[PDB]
């Protein structure tokens, strides 16, 4: 009985309000994948593989982004294993970000 | 009217300019997210793409690739802005997608397109923070090949003494540029470490945007067709100096600004370069 | 293109985390009511009724609870019109929580 | 081996039981989710439930109300732990459900079922924080009745210099408890305000469970039924006592602690009631 919920945002600013959040999703993996993601069961399986740790997932190695300046705020908040989470973070620009996980952020 | 961003000034361009240096005859690719073709302060002499699901070269998505394209040569006229080198032929090379995502083979296969075209410049305002064998092979036949590389420092500011330089600027045989603004003070967002070639003009830098539009933008992606212009320039003073000719000349003349971890050898002079 | 998604936890404990989470739930109204509740559109509906404000959630009135104390902390963390949201509460037992808003503690 | 709860004795009940004043004879009814009729240490005269889906009281699918019973007349044998009025009739008015919710109009039903059938004492361990014409009618009748009645002070603790008594209990004609330690200290959680009559042991008092299992629970709860008890003794002494006299006898030998928003008259002192 894995106790799991996400909530996922995301907005143009440095830091979680002092910078509106202009797309949100929610993701669950316990039982099953689901949720607003245009792509859970990877997702789910991203944290599973990382085993819920963000900070560590790996970027890209083999995908450029622009190199423009346009700083992009994530926002994380629920339980994992039924272990709380409140984790945000800041990336130079929308995709990099994208570049981030594989498909957690897959936005 | 026509208005002179800030930075084609911080530069010395326009000393140029007076002296009848545009850029002229001089083949600069941007390899990027492609370049309106269609805006009117712009003029595109050709291009291709190694997007495979987005093969226009001229239908920038992104917008990025036409700011940047902005930048180098703008045209010169009595409307919209001014690049820095205006008479400059340019060239569309996509290999960012309308997310400004592409893959390494992508870059590569951009590049490769670049050295078969002649290019003489090369603008690539892209980067990841992992690098390849193919990656640098590929840069390295292009400066073996004749030109001019040039590419944007990173967004990564600082982080310990490390650096945050990304590839391919990381590259010893690419000039990497990082950002100042108009007080010639690095942008924070600016990476930093010994990879770091020159600075130029990287914040609120206003250039073109697709369908007729202008704007201003960020980073150290906005300083490098500051120097990609800059080299073109220079080119069309001395249309039979080495890219080693241009590059050295580049970096001796720079106007040098804080320490080199953080500035390298400093904001580039291009009037000041062209002797 | 409202910007809304819910996460809820609930467990014994007087504080955020030095208190578990037993159960957990995802809640979206935008645009219409989905996610892991047994019971969403009412509490869409509950939110929209006070408009997204934890706080003014009338109790119950001709509800009663058993006078035990076992103490319940509810988390509630997101984004409401693009609005952030992290409240948390403690209820002296569980039918207390549940007798407050009418859904949205629903659980 | 028994075992004696500190609360029975904080509250010099054993005292009582000394003398032979068990409870016996007396009538009390234990408003809330039911009662395991099926416990050893238990022994259930009757009752009847308010719950339209949930019509056996014998059944405390919530084990609430059978913890509460226990503290009221757990037998006084060899096992398990001692009543406060181990000889008293019990009566299961289920007006709770599973999740320990009831509706207002179950209650006041409940106590309607107390009154005809004669219940002498009414334990009332529910509260909510609003009250209604019909609840205040409801124990207004009982008590006209000649019923004792009792109940919870509430959990809210303290709240500025405001009452935090809920319903039944904030009613005057209501005796409410609050809950004090084995060390006479008050719980934190106990409900504050002018309303409050008496304190009783409610901090991790030990009773009986649903399928033969003992435990210790928390509130103002687990304190009722030490008045409840308390009431049935002094009856089991006084058979023709007016609820006002055992009231009145109950709030007037207190033993007295702090100030009466947060402790009211004090912890009782049923020996010292009894006379
Ligand atoms: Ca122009
Ligand atoms: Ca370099
Ligand atoms: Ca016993
Ligand atoms: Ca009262």
């Amino acid at each position: 009985y894995a106790p799991s919920a996400l909530v996922l945002t995301v907005g143009k600013g440095v830091s979680a309000t002092t910078a509106a959040p202009e797309r949100a999703v929610t993701l669950t993996c316990a039982p099953g994948p689901s949720g607003t993601h245009p792509a859970a069961g990877s997702a789910c399986a991203d944290l599973a593989a990382v085993g819920g740790d963000l900070n560590a997932l790996t970027r890209g190695e083999d995908v450029g982004c622009p190199k423009v300046y346009d700083p992009v705020l994530l926002t994380v908040d629920g339980v994992w294993q039924g272990k709380r989470v409140s984790y945000e973070r800041v990336f130079s620009n929308e995709c990099e970000m994208n570049a981030h996980g594989s498909s957690v952020f897959a936005f | 009217a026509q208005s002179v961003p800030y930075g084609v000034s911080q530069i010395k361009a326009p000393a140029l300019h007076s002296q009848g240096y545009t850029g002229s005859n001089v083949k600069v690719a941007v390899i990027d997210s492609g370049i309106d073709s269609s805006h009117p302060d712009l003029k595109v002499a050709g291009g291709a793409s190694m997007v495979p699901s987005e093969t226009n070269p001229f239908q920038d998505n992104n917008s990025h690739g036409t700011h940047v394209a902005g930048t180098v040569a703008a045209l010169n006229n009595s409307i919209g802005v001014l690049g820095v080198a205006p008479s400059a032929s340019l060239y569309a090379v996509k290999v960012l997608g309308a997310d400004g995502s592409g893959q390494y083979s992508w870059i590569i296969n951009g590049i490769e397109w670049a050295i078969a075209n002649n290019m003489d410049v090369i603008n690539m305002s892209l980067g990841g923070p992992s690098g390849s064998a193919a990656l640098k092979a590929a840069v390295d036949k292009a400066v073996a090949s004749g030109v001019v590389v040039v590419a944007a420092a990173g967004n990564e500011g600082t982080s310990g003494s490390s650096s945050t330089v990304g590839y391919p600027g990381k590259y010893p045989s690419v000039i990497a540029v990082g950002a100042v603004d108009s007080s010639n003070q690095r942008a924070s967002f600016s990476s930093v470490g010994p990879e770091l070639d020159v600075m130029a003009p990287g914040v609120s830098i206003q250039s073109t945007l697709p369908g007729n539009k202008y704007g201003a933008y960020n980073g150290t992606s906005m300083a490098s067709p500051h120097v990609a212009g800059a080299a073109a320039l220079i080119l069309s003073k001395h249309p039979n100096w080495t890219n080693t000719q241009v590059r050295s000349s580049l970096e001796n003349t720079t106007t040098k600004l804080g320490d080199s971890f953080y500035y390298g050898k400093g904001l580039i002079n291009v009037q000041a370069a062209a002797q």
